[PDB]
């Protein structure tokens, strides 16, 4: 995900249903994982990695809705979920924590039902709170490397062919 | 649990060092919990049936 | 003493072995977590593996009067009373259950006496032309015999505004659209799932000259097939009282939580349903009017929301 | 040591004679009832008379680095977190106090971590242009200097369109207004009576070229001459948290409940008020933005609503 200083409050840069649409193919070896078996359960662990320099002063707000028919449209909207505001210049990691906040004890690992009750937990996204600042003849832009992998409770059960 | 805290404990670490840190970030009115180990993930049990 | 294996409830060595196969069978999950799921009764992480990069109410002893006699009870929730003079049904259809661990970790919102309160439902009229098995729902009710394509959103018009007369009460469909500004409906619009019993009760006030009968029914899970069943002789399976108005002037009925998962998805399942149908058509006095007006409450039992998130109505 | 009668904290016989008079004194009504009126810290009926029918933050031993060494601190609510990571004030303003005996017999209603959270207030530009005491507000703002001729009731667009920028955040009246939808908003308007402190947060990232502060003001009824007070030079008398670009990013304040009565009455009073003023006007870097933005939060602290009856909004 990539953020610029002329990037304004409020503005969208990133969001991905927690469902078998998504956790599934983001390419990371949890993925894998999870497409193997047919259910899954247990907290996500997300480090969105600050890839930007040392100069660079702003905050990126991490937003965590549960399951809801629409997804959230505002920043504002977004915050009424779990959520944190995180400051870029402090450790290079930012250890987020995606709770399994589940109407059931497992969810589905089905790629042609991914909205459904039994299958995905909501969605995972990512706004500007305040906007990226530096001095002058500093970088412009500054990447964020969003990374996933599997909480301490995280199982998965009754195995597949790989659902992709 | 608390339901406010106004010195919580920070949420950022480091990746670069080769190691992701799995453990739950403690929150305010969230009770983490683990789960016992399902015999599905274990390599010995996984790879005895035939593909 | 049968000779099928109806299994061990469990898994067992002998059960799978090279020499013998028998039928597998599924043991109970044993999981942590905050109790939940059943209502009125619910109040560091490491893991298990190496990594290798690391180094009676019916009984001929006790008989209840007739309408006539004095015999009070009440029914309480919340800021709400409900009294009667007369012999009067209240009976929790089921027993309340045992709480399980829940999934989710955090911690619920819950309404307390704002939410959880004994509400004026509907309205509705109570005529003699009605026959045996008649659905009888007003204003806020909803045409439901299992037939009507449901547009979604539940909340569409459409579905609450029909051709013909309304025939069921959806929970918490029918109590969100009624108050739409209740604690419980405000938490109910911003928590994906939801956790609570529910307690319907209906008054009828007729002389000691009316006669009739009205069966107040709660339907698990109301389907085409199931809704059909319960006008039928058959649908006292399911959770009844009647008011009798030879005795009774109203009657209350009330069930705990049920559902496939031990917390409700918000605006898309409605797990109880009710059903004011007639078992003796009204038998007025001549020269009185041909129809009772009868009043519908409703109350919702130790509610419990989780996952805040956005405002998302039904 | 002084001459006058200061009194003795008390009713005594001495005092009042048919020789001699004294000053009267009050003493304390010892009332039973549910503990409650201080936030964070609350958790058969027979008369007594016979009747005639009846037979260091700041520490030269501590000093605190500049904007650009590591120190990070968090503060949580709800399922809200906001981080940083530099040196950041966060206080409570006043220390929470003891519980007192309610008048009023009714359970309270709590809204729990839906409603207790950091909610995202508002969001507003700070450009150098402010001088000393210019108090800062955005769209969910409102302007109050004390001389606006409020139309009641504070819901009226009137009172927050103005000609001018708007100043304060009265609470609740601007956090009701921000999410009508809330949890707290919902019981807000179905209560006659409310109960909890406020947290309020302001995040204002500038780089280590940036300079200028904001004061984060907490006014107990605000009036004409408490708010221009709190724009001079004894403002800081007033709970406060001064948000410094030298070594901060963010400040956080919080205060207990304060009001006249143990419960404060909904829509028609607003005991405390945020104001966020300029204390070093912003000197930007040269090349760079004349305007930083900055994000308010507000958090309502261990509510609890008391008196249920119908919906009427502020």
């Amino acid at each position: 995900v990539p953020w610029t200083m002329a990037d304004e409050p409020a503005e969208r840069l990133g969001i991905f249903p927690v469902s078998p649409s998504a956790i599934a193919g983001t390419g990371a070896p949890i993925s894998y994982v999870i497409s193997l078996f047919s259910q899954w359960r247990g907290e996500l662990a997300a480090h969105l990695l600050f890839t930007g320099s040392a100069q660079h002063y702003g905050r990126l707000v991490v937003c965590y809705t549960p399951a809801a028919p629409q997804p959230p449209s505002t920043m504002q909207e977004a915050m009424r979920g779990t959520y944190t505001v995180w400051d870029v210049n402090a450790a290079s990691t930012l250890e987020f924590t995606i709770p399994f906040i589940s109407n059931s004890y497992w969810k589905t690992v089905d790629v042609n039902n991914p909205d459904a009750l039994l299958s995905t937990t909501g969605y995972v996204s990512i706004w500007v709170q305040n906007p990226l600042v530096g001095p002058h003849t500093a970088p412009a832009s500054a990447l964020v490397q969003a990374f996933i992998s599997a909480g301490e409770s995280f199982n998965v059960r009754l195995m597949q062919n790989p659902a992709l | 649990t608390l339901t406010e805290d106004l010195d919580a404990p920070q949420d950022t670490g480091n990746i670069e060092n080769g190691a992701a840190d799995n453990s739950p970030q403690p929150r305010t009115t969230f009770d983490y919990t683990g789960n016992p180990l399902p015999p599905d993930t274990k390599l010995e049990n996984f790879f005895s049936f035939y593909r | 003493n049968v000779t099928t294996d109806v299994g061990a409830n469990g898994w067992a060595p002998t059960v799978s072995t090279g020499l013998g196969d028998g039928p597998v069978s599924a043991s109970a999950d044993s999981l942590p977590g905050r109790s939940g799921g059943a209502s009125s009764e619910k109040t560091k992480v490491g893991s298990r593996f190496s990594k290798w990069w690391e180094p009676a109410p019916s009984s001929t002893a006790n008989p209840q009067p007739s309408l006539i006699a004095l015999n009070p009870s009440a029914t309480q929730s919340g800021n709400a009373s409900i009294l009667t003079g007369s012999t009067a049904p209240s009976l929790l259809a089921y027993p309340t259950a045992t709480p399980v661990p829940l999934p989710n970790p955090d911690e619920p919102s819950q309404p307390g006496p704002s939410g959880d309160r004994t509400w004026l439902l509907d309205t509705v009229t109570w005529s003699q032309e009605f026959t045996r098995g008649w659905n009888i729902a007003g204003s806020n009710g909803m045409q439901w015999t299992g037939l009507e394509s449901l547009i979604f959103p539940v909340s569409t018009d459409t579905n609450w505004t029909s051709t013909s007369s309304p025939t069921a009460y959806p929970l918490p469909f029918s109590f969100v659209r009624a108050y739409p500004d209740s604690s419980w409906a405000a938490m109910y619009n911003t928590h994906s799932m939801w956790n609570c019993g529910w307690r319907v009760q209906v008054t009828v006030n007729g002389s000691q000259f009316h006669a009739g009968a009205l069966i107040l029914y709660m339907v698990p899970e109301a389907t085409t097939h199931a809704i059909q069943t319960a006008r039928d002789n058959a649908g006292f399976v399911f959770p009844y009282v009647i008011l009798n108005l030879y005795e009774s002037n109203t009657a209350t009925i009330e069930v705990p939580y049920i559902s496939p998962t031990p917390n409700t998805s918000s605006g898309l399942h409605a797990p109880w349903t009710f059903y004011l149908q007639v078992l003796s058509p009204l038998n007025p006095p001549p020269s009185l009017p041909t129809s009772l007006s009868c009043s519908i409450y409703v109350t919702p039992v130790d509610s419990s929301f989780h996952g805040l998130r956005y405002l998302a109505p039904q």
